């Protein structure tokens, strides 16, 4: 709100939707984690 | 200290408090009644106060 | 039931595609778009605010058997 | 351990862990054959 | 005098109990004998007040179902905010709200079912939720995860305190009776504690937490680069360079000069452009007012000490014009029986959860909440629906305690007694306002059906041939629109938009709220909402009344409150109780809550929604038709029911399909109630006994000889499956066209 964040947002515009969309696929991939082929029946146990 | 809202406030106060005394004491007067007292007086000076100041 | 199933039937039979009934009379939700609410749009057209034609009465009926049939309720 | 094991054989809870197991079955056997219509083992 | 009164290990923990069903009332201990015992067993499990007659196990019990249902109700909310945690797009929608859909709910892939997870935007794919959740945490200044962990462990934790609580204040330290039976100290704890206190936190936290951040977010800032919530509380030099009044420190506040804070504790009113909503210092200042208010109401009566008011006093000492000598025993009557505070609370909840509906949908104060429509109708429709429910059920708690709990020997009360000597009156007046209510309200609606069909568009009750117009409700507009001129200086602008005039509210090219205009339309819906509530009162209210005699039946307290005749004599006397009067109430109060529902989603719908092109041009969703197809019965068929069910029967094949199936389902449910509202028992149990008979036949007779219902049993069965169809219907209607069209 002192422009100066507003300047850190524009610099750091880059690698912000990255890491939104890397917590957006990981959340959605932890219903598929099974289906991948990760997580599987061995190291389940405390796992996931 | 001297300021018009701090002798407003205090005359409210001891005024309500002296109007609550009659109408270890000569006259039954707990902490309640005194706490009961004091309350009113500040409510009615902030009142009083911010009326004024509003004008 | 019975009439239901006489009236598709021969409504696309004479519309000229027979398709339509063949796909989709094997489940409910067919019955219900495809014959009701289908058929129904130049029914309760019968007078709109605009104007009206000479299928008004049926409209008017229409809705009749509706309030009777609350009523017995 | 008697009276806990009494309300564990009462209708509700027995009915409960069976249709649980049958439909964990269920859902197991279906995602191992994901889909099937006719028999065609024979 | 007031004292903390408990009783020792009043009863000890056992699992003995468990094993033997319907330990409670001896008649089920006995054993089951047919099939009804089993239906028996669930229906008198709550009823505390038969199962004995002292009120100190039942107030125990009360306070213990109490301390379960917080915990339940913990449970909920930590499961809702570990969704929110794992499986979300809420930091997604966070930096783009208006284009991205909210979703906390992710389907799994076993059979198929897959397709359920739609394209909801922000690189997810779930389904979109209607709960209005992420508003809430945007409003509240939530801007990651781990806080959401945290709020869903701490929800836990309570969870797992309540249930300890409530487990503790039953087997180990239950309260006596007297503690129960003081309600002075109870509504001071109550007014000044529970509700003063809960406010100014909220306040506190407001006035630090969230009006930082949410400033933050609304000048432009990235969500990931917002300093933590703490470090506004550490560095003082951050809400210097904010707000410059906290550089004061609290020395204003005691001072006397409030006129400092005048930055952030405003009363402009109005809606924020930037989020289409209400100013959070507004918030923050009401919530302080209300702390104020409270803390200052909850010193007035007389608990332990000289000073305060007794309630008996108060009740005792009214003298006026009407009422006279009148409220003299009605203090123990109020606190003898629980019944009678169960259905004042009901009311009243139910009043309450109305006026918020009404005043959420008029005055949106979360960010972002207007633009989302499927929001606002399911907020609204959902409290409404409680609002009629908890109503309803009101009444048959007052008529429960006017059988079973009322005596005109002991406990004397003259008002009740003059509002019984004149029933007849009442009951009749009534009926004659329901009735000229009704014939004048459908009436209207026939004779505009009849003239439109008869080529006679002149003749109609309408804005253009017979107009009649709200005048009353369109003054009222006027004074409120023309109110922050000359009667309220201290606001800029009116408390809503939807007063007639102002300017129009849009956001991010979508229309937030405009005002909204008052016809014929309007005029007739409200007269036919009138109607019905009436005729949901007036049943109430026979049903109510006539509870404990009658002129045809001249002892019905004998027989109780839950019975289903008394004969085929007297020419018939099916449904006399009082049980089978809320049962036909259920009916109107569903009918009403449907015709309120559907006039506010057309209305909203045609007048208000929409979006807004460059130029400044604003097309609404269905084009503005209320006004001239609303006033005909075929106009509410066509327009509305043929019209906006074309999203839910074609979203076959898509990720809103299961809506589409729903759509069918709660059909099905709702003929299914007709099986149990049109036949008797007699039937079904000759046709179980041929079926027992072939049971026979093969050695697989069972012992507990199967049994037809009874009954109140069939219809309870018959309303509770209409209404669970209906409202099933409505639901899915409802929400699959505003996802698909909003
Ligand atoms: C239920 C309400 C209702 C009402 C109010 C109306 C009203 C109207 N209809 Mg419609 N209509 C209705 C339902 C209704 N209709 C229904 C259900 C149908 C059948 C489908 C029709 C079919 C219909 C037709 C076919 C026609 C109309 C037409 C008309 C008009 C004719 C009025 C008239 O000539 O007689 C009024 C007669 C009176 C004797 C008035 C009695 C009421 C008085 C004022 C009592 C007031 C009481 C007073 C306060 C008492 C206090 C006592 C105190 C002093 C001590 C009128 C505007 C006619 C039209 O052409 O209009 C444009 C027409 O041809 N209507
Ligand atoms: C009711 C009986 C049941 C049975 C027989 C199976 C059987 C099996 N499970 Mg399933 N499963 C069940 C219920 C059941 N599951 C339930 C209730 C859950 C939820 C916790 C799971 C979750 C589950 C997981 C997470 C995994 C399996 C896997 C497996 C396989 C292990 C070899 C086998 C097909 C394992 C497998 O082999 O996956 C590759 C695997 O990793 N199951
Ligand atoms: C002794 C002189 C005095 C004066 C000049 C005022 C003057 C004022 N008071 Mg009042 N007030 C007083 C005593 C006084 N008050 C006391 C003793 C109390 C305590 C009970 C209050 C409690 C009070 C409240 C709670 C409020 C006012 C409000 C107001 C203002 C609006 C006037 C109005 O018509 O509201 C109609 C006005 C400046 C209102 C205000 O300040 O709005 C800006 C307001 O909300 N007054
Ligand atoms: C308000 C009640 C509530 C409700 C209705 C749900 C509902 C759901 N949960 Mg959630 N959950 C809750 C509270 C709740 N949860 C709480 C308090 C926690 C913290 C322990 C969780 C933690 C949680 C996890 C860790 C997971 C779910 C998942 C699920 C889904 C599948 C459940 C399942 O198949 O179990 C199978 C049934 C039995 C074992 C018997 C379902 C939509 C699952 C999910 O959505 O995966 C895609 C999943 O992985 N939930
Ligand atoms: C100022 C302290 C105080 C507070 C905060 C409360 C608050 C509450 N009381 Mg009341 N009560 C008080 C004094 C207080 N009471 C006194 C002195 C009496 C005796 C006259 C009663 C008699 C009473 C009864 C008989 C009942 C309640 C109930 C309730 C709950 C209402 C449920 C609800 O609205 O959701 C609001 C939900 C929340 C805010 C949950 C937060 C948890 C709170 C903060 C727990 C701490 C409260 C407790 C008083 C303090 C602990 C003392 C102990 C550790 C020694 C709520 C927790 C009802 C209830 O639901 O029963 C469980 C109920 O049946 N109260
Ligand atoms: C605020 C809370 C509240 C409380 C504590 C009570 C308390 C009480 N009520 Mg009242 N009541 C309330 C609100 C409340 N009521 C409301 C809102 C209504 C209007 C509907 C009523 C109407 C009412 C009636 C008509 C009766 C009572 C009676 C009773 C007593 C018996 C309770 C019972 O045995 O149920 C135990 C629980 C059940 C029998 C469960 C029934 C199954 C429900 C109906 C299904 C709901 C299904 C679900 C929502 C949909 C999903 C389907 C899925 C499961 C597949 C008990 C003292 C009864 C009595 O005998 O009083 C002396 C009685 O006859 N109440
Ligand atoms: C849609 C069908 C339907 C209709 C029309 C009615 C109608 C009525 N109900 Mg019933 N009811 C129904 C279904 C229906 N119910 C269902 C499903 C249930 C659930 C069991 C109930 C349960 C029920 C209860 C529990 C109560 C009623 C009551 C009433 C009356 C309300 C008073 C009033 O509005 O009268 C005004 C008249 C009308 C709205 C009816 C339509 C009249 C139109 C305008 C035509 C008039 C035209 C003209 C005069 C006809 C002449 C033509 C002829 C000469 C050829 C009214 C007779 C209440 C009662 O009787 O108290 C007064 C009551 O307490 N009903
Ligand atoms: C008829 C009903 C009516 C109502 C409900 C209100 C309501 C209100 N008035 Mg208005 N007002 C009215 C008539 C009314 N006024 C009239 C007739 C006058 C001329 C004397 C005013 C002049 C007036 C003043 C001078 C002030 C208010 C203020 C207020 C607000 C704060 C109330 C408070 O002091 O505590 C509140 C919105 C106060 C305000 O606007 O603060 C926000 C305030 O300072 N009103
Ligand atoms: C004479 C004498 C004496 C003295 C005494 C005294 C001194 C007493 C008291 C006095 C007083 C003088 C008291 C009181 C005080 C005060 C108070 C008690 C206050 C309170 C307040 C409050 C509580 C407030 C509140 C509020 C707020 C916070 C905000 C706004 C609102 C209000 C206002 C509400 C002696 C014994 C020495 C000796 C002998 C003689
Ligand atoms: C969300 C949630 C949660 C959380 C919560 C929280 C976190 C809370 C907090 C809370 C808080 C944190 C509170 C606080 C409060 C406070 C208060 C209430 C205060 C008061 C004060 C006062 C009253 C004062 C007074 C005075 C005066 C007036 C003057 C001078 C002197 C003195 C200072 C004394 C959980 C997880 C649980 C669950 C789920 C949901
Ligand atoms: C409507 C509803 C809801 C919601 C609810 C809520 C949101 C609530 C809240 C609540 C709250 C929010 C509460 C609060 C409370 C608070 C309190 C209770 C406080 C207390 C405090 C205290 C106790 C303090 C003390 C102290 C201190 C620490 C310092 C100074 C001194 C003194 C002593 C004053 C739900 C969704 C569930 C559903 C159903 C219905």
């Amino acid at each position: 709100v002192i422009d100066e964040y507003l300047e850190r947002s524009k610099t750091n515009k880059e690698l912000n939707d990255k890491k939104r969309l890397a917590t957006s696929g990981a959340n959605f991939a932890r219903a598929f984690t099974v289906q991948f082929g990760s997580c599987k029946f061995p190291e389940n146990f405390t796992g996931c | 200290i001297g300021s018009s809202t701090n002798l407003i406030m205090v005359t409210s106060t001891t005024l309500m408090l002296f109007a609550g005394r009659f109408g270890g004491d000569p006259a039954g007067f707990t902490l309640a009644d005194t706490l009961a007292c004091g309350t009113v007086g500040h409510i009615i000076g902030v009142g009083v106060v911010l009326g004024l100041k509003n004008i | 039931w019975v009439t239901f199933y006489w009236h598709w039937k021969h409504i696309t039979l004479w519309q000229g595609n027979v398709s339509q009934f063949n796909e989709s009379s094997t489940y409910l939700m067919g019955w219900l778009r495809d014959y009701l609410w289908l058929n129904s749009s130049q029914l309760i057209n019968g007078y709109n605010p605009f104007g009206m034609n000479s299928l008004s009465v049926w409209a008017w009926m229409f809705l009749f058997g509706h309030l009777v049939w609350a009523t017995g309720f | 351990m008697r009276d806990l094991k009494t309300y564990l054989s009462v209708a509700p809870v027995i009915s409960t862990l069976w249709f649980a197991a049958l439909a964990g079955l269920l859902i197991e056997i279906n995602r191992l054959f994901p889909d099937a219509l006719i028999f065609p083992f024979f | 005098e007031v004292k903390i009164l408990v009783d020792r290990d009043p009863i000890k923990t056992s699992f003995e109990e468990w094993a033997k069903p319907g330990h409670f009332s001896r008649t089920i201990a006995k054993g089951p004998d047919t099939t009804t015992w089993i239906w028996n067993l669930h229906a008198d499990a709550h009823d505390f007040d038969s199962h004995t007659s002292d009120l100190e196990e039942i107030s125990r019990k009360v306070f213990s179902a109490h301390f379960g249902q917080l915990s339940i109700i913990f449970l909920w909310l930590s499961g809702m905010y570990f969704h929110g945690a794992r499986f979300s797009n809420y930091e997604a929608w966070l930096s783009d709200p208006t284009h991205i859909g909210p979703s906390a709910q992710v389907v799994w892939s076993i059979v198929g079912q897959e397709i359920l997870n739609g394209d909801v935007g922000g690189g997810f794919r779930g389904i979109q939720i209607t709960s209005g959740f992420f508003q809430i945490w945007r409003a509240s200044g939530i801007t990651s995860e781990l806080q959401l962990y945290c709020t869903a462990i701490g929800g836990l934790v309570f969870a797992a305190l309540m249930l300890f609580a409530g487990w503790f204040h039953y087997h180990k330290a239950a309260p006596k009776l007297a503690w129960f039976q003081d309600v002075e100290s109870m509504l001071n704890h109550h007014l000044a504690g529970l509700l003063g206190l809960g406010s100014l936190s909220w306040a506190g936290h407001q006035v630090h937490v969230s009006l930082p951040i949410n400033q933050f977010l609304n000048a432009g800032v990235d969500p990931k680069e917002i300093p933590l919530p703490h470090e506004f509380i550490l560095n003082r030099d951050l809400l210097a360079q904010l707000y410059p009044s906290f550089a004061e420190g609290a020395t204003p506040f005691f001072t006397l000069n409030w006129s400092k804070y005048a930055e952030f504790l405003t009363f402009r009113g109005g809606l924020d452009p930037v989020t289409g909503g209400l100013w959070l210092t507004d918030i923050a200042h009401h919530h302080l007012a209300i702390a104020i208010l409270f803390l200052i109401a909850g010193h007035m009566y007389r608990t332990n000490w000289g000073i305060g008011h007794g309630i008996k006093d108060i009740l005792e000492a009214h003298k006026g014009p009407f009422t006279g000598q009148g409220h003299k025993g009605l203090y123990e009557i109020l606190t003898t029986s629980w019944h009678a505070q169960l259905s004042i609370n009901l009311a009243m909840l139910g009043s309450l959860t109305i006026v918020v509906a009404h005043h959420m949908y008029s005055m949106p104060p979360y960010p972002y909440l207007a633009t989302d429509y499927g929001t606002q109708l399911s907020l609204f429709t959902h409290h409404m629906w409680i609002g009629g429910f908890l109503i309803v059920g009101a009444a048959a708690h007052a008529a429960i305690f006017m059988v079973r709990d009322y005596d005109p020997t002991t406990r004397y009360n003259d008002l009740l007694d003059r509002v019984l000597r004149h029933r007849d009156a009442i009951i009749s007046h009534l009926n004659w306002v329901c009735i000229f209510l009704g014939f004048h309200s459908f009436g209207l609606y026939i004779h505009n059906d009849t003239m439109s069909a008869l080529g006679r568009p002149q003749d109609m009750f309408s804005d253009t041939a017979i107009q009649l117009q709200p005048v009353f409700a369109q003054w009222i507009q006027n004074t409120h629109a023309l109110a922050p001129g000359t009667t309220a200086p201290g606001a800029t602008t009116s408390t809503s938009l939807t007063w007639g005039g102002g300017d129009l509210v849009a956001v991010g090219g979508k229309v937030a709220l405009l005002p909204i205009p008052l016809g014929t339309a309007d005029f007739l819906v409200h007269h036919i909402h009138a109607f019905t509530i009436h005729v949901t009162v007036l049943i109430l209210l026979k049903g109510v009344l006539f509870a404990r005699s009658s002129r045809l039946i001249p002892d019905k307290a004998n027989l109780g409150f839950r019975f289903p005749c008394d004969g085929p004599g007297r020419g018939g006397t099916c449904q006399v109780s009082a049980w089978d009067h809320v049962f036909l109430g259920l009916f109107w109060m569903y009918n009403a809550i449907s015709v309120v529902i559907f006039h506010f989603s057309w209305k909203m719908q045609s007048d208000v929604w929409g979006s807004i092109s460059d130029q400044g041009v604003v097309t609404h969703i269905t084009g503005g038709n209320f006004a001239q197809s609303s006033i005909t019965i075929n106009g509410w068929l066509r327009d509305f029911l043929w019209a906006q069910a074309s999203q839910v029967i074609q979203s076959y094949g898509s990720s809103l399909s299961a809506y589409g199936l729903f759509f069918l389902g709660a059909h099905f449910v709702w003929a299914f109630s007709l099986m149990f509202l049109f036949s008797g028992r007699g039937y079904w149990q000759e046709l179980i006994e041929s079926i027992v008979w072939a049971h026979n036949k093969l050695k697989v007779a069972p012992a507990t000889q199967p049994r037809a219902l009874s009954i109140v049993q069939g219809r309870a069965v018959g309303v509770t499956h209409y209404l669970l169809g209906g409202i099933a219907t409505t639901w899915a209607f409802f929400l699959a066209r505003i996802i698909a069209v909003g």
